[PDB]
């Protein structure tokens, strides 16, 4: 019984660990999109056609 | 000969105006201020090509 209660508890704890990983990685999903966007602007800025104002 | 020189001098002033006023969105081209600029045509950094027009 003590092991069974511990194991039933354990899957709950492992669900919490999964949830934290999901929340963190979803946050980095937008971070990756942001970094890819700034790479577009960085590549575009290196063009010689742009003046100083651009 | 002086009458021809009038046309030659007027056309000489035209060439100077062509170099001074030719621009690409305000960026002068034929006046020598362009110098050399590198156009980025690569998917990674450092893959540019230099254009020079005196």
């Amino acid at each position: 019984t003590s092991q069974s209660r511990g194991l039933d508890m354990a899957v709950k704890n492992a669900n919490d660990g999964i949830s934290i990983a999901q929340t963190a990685e979803g946050a980095m999903n937008e971070t990756t999109n942001i970094l890819q966007r700034m790479r577009d602007l960085a590549l575009q800025s290196s063009n010689g056609s742009n003046s100083s104002s651009e | 000969r002086r009458a021809i020189q009038e046309e030659v001098s007027a056309l000489n002033d035209e060439l100077n105006r062509i170099a001074e006023t030719t621009s690409f969105g305000g960026n002068k081209l034929l006046n020598g201020s362009f110098g050399s600029k590198s156009f980025q045509i690569g998917a990674d950094s450092g893959e540019a090509v230099m254009l020079s027009m005196g």
